């Protein structure tokens, strides 16, 4: 329990759960919406996947 | 030349691809006739055949796909050679008799192909229940022993992949086995199969190794050479067959070693520690769920490797 | 089916990579996952061969045959669609490796980890701060020279004759090929277990083949025989003094034909495209996976 002759400062980190409030303007941004298709991936031999 | 304009209209529509649908609830005649793939066993009238349209060539169309007709092997073994309480998803092994005509096989389910290990030295204690002799057994092998001991068991046995229809019979037992394709049932109901392996015959590879995820992960038998009496395990894995034979001999690393401390290898032909086969692909995400089997008795721990596409192949001998 | 996969850029590109990946159209390309959309990463072999100076060759054939593949047909900002490639499906399949490697009729394609240098086919893309290196396809036959020119070279690292190692020679032109000093424990293992069947196959070979090649090198001379400098071996001096019989010359036969199988299939790592009816004139063919 003696004291060295050179110190130390100990840095570390710590994670916060926050809940964030997301604000923006009104007509900020204008997009195009595609048009929502299906499609045929996989025929596995006993169910396909869409 | 106008016909071989309704000819090319007879030939172009391949299976539909895309389809941009607007609502779900609508339930529109397009994405049915997108989602409907056509059936396999219908009710005997000839507009039901036809509407199930059973008579077009090759693959079903009512007047290809990416998907394969399943073929169907047939076999007759002698009915107490087989248990009629087996599961209809377990894989199979034929075991080649020495008769020149035979006609009758010898087909060995892993519960079966049990007791020809055992008997010459749980899980143990349901095929001693299912299989009560081993002598039923023991002689449609007629030399066991001494094929075993000069390590010549593993090219006598070809698998057959997994069961599907065992019709009671008497006597002569019937069993189709699918050798090839989507295996699937041929009920009236069309119920789906899944293929099983008890649990303490099979070991996991993945999750033994305690990013790159494919979507078919193999099954691979692999027969192996013990001084106590040879064993039948099992393997998933998501990797190549030249990573499936080294991991599996850092797997074995420690049974070589086991089996040259015991048995000194004095001939030539002991040297060969078994060998591996790909028993065929399934799902790599939804793959074997864990499930129970009863006899009447008792209960062992089995996986259920669902919806599996069988393909065997040759031995490779692991080393 | 529908085998279509489009991989979103998480941020924009510059016109040089646009100019740059244009060419890139048609190689064969691996993937991290099997779903509908990806991210950048997990695409390609950069993440396991990473910007670093020591490869790992055989972690790549590992990478290569675990995961998928496919083709890389169009391309443009934000936003570039691959098609993938299944066992049961056909192909055409381009020939845009800049290691211009004349395809023979009919044979058989191989992918491969890039030897030829990381920047020979390497797309920089800073944009997304990641790289995409292109896995070469090159045929068969040049396939198993580069592997055995590897592990050789991995064997006579301890040794010493290097230019005439590390440099493979084709009909089209002779190429270098990036070598490395050591390729880890995995590389180590497949040297591993290339030398447990290489010992195993020295218990059991056979010796009337000897008996023959002795009496054939002192009787004949050919160009499968002249790499002996017309010298008999000391090891055909001490082995052939035992009598000829035709029974244990049968059994070890019989396991070193099952023996070379498995070390046939041990070099089977990368996945394997058996394509047909290559054309000269398309620098296509149609190919599916074996």
């Amino acid at each position: 329990k003696i004291h060295p002759g050179v110190a130390m400062t100990v840095v570390r980190t710590d994670e916060i759960l926050s809940e964030n409030i997301l604000f923006s303007s009104r007509a900020s941004t204008s997009m195009f919406i595609g048009t929502p298709n299906v499609s045929r991936r996989e025929a596995r031999v006993d169910a396909v996947t869409f | 030349r106008r016909r071989l304009q309704r000819r090319i209209a007879g030939l172009l529509p391949p299976p539909a691809r895309r389809l941009n649908i607007s609502r779900g609830s609508e339930f529109t005649r397009d994405v049915r006739g997108l989602v409907e793939e056509h059936a396999q066993a219908s009710s005997l009238s000839a507009a039901a055949v036809w509407r199930a349209g059973l008579l077009a060539p090759g693959e079903v169309a009512v007047a290809w796909s990416g998907w394969r007709p399943p073929v169907f092997g047939d076999f007759l073994i002698h009915a107490s050679s087989f248990n009629n309480a087996e599961a209809t998803g377990t894989p199979l092994f034929q075991f080649k008799q020495s008769d020149p005509f035979s006609g009758v096989d010898a087909v060995f389910t892993p519960l079966s192909l049990f007791i020809l290990m055992n008997h010459g030295r749980g899980l143990t204690r349901m095929a001693n229940l299912l299989y009560d002799s081993p002598a039923t057994l023991a002689d449609l092998v007629p030399d066991f022993g001494r094929l075993v001991a000069d390590r010549r068991f593993h090219n006598f046995i070809t698998p057959v992949g997994p069961l599907v229809e065992n019709i009671k019979s008497t006597y002569l037992n019937k069993i189709t086995t699918v050798v090839h394709g989507p295996v699937v049932s041929k009920a009236i109901p069309r119920s789906t199969v899944k293929v099983t392996v008890p649990q303490e015959a099979f070991v996991d590879l993945d999750a033994w190794l305690s990013q790159p995820c494919p979507a078919d992960a193999r099954l691979y038998v692999a027969l192996t050479y013990e001084e106590a009496g040879p064993r039948f395990t099992f393997f998933q894995s998501s990797r190549g067959h030249c990573q499936i034979m080294n991991i599996l001999r850092i797997y074995y690393s420690p049974s070589i070693m086991h089996r040259y401390a015991v048995v000194q290898p004095l001939h030539i032909e002991e040297l060969t520690f078994g060998a591996v086969a790909c028993l065929g692909t399934f799902s790599a995400t939804d793959g074997w769920r864990r499930s129970a089997f009863n006899y009447r008795g008792s209960s062992l721990p089995v996986v259920e490797i669902d919806s599996f596409y069988s393909n065997v192949s040759d031995w490779e001998v692991i080393l | 089916m529908d085998l279509k996969v489009v991989v979103s850029l998480s941020s924009r590109l510059y016109t040089d990579e646009i100019a740059k990946m244009q060419q890139r159209i048609g190689c064969i390309l691996p993937l991290a996952s099997t779903h509908g959309t990806q991210n950048v990463q997990g695409l390609g072999l950069g993440q396991v061969y990473s910007l670093e100076t020591v490869p790992d060759y055989v972690s790549m054939y590992n990478y290569l045959s675990d995961c998928t593949l496919a083709v890389l047909d169009e391309v443009s900002v934000d936003s570039l669609i691959l098609t993938k490639i299944v066992p049961g499906q056909t192909y055409a399949i381009k020939n845009k490796y800049q290691p211009f490697f004349q395809w023979h009729g009919t044979g058989s394609l191989s992918v491969m980890p890039p030897v030829f240098g990381r920047e020979h086919a390497t797309v920089k893309l800073e944009s997304n701060d990641v790289d995409i290196v292109f896995p070469m396809v090159l045929p068969t036959p040049i396939a198993e020279e580069v592997l055995q020119k590897i592990l050789l070279f991995n064997v006579y690292s301890r040794v010493v004759v290097h230019m005439h190692l590390g440099s493979v020679s084709y009909l089209g032109h002779h190429y270098e090929l990036a070598l490395p000093e050591v390729p880890g424990p995995l590389g180590l293992a497949l040297l591993d277990n290339l030398s447990l069947y290489f010992c195993i196959m020295v218990t059991l070979l056979p010796r009337a083949s000897m008996r023959l090649v002795r009496g054939l090198i002192r009787h004949e001379h050919h160009d499968l025989l002249n790499l002996f400098q017309e010298m008999v071996p000391d090891e055909i001096a001490r082995i052939d003094l035992d009598d000829l019989s035709v029974a244990d010359d049968l059994s070890r036969m019989r396991v070193m034909m099952t023996y070379l199988q498995s070390l046939a299939s041990l070099f089977n790592l990368g996945p394997r495209l058996a394509t047909a009816a290559y054309s000269q004139e398309t620098l296509t063919a149609t190919c599916w996976l074996r």
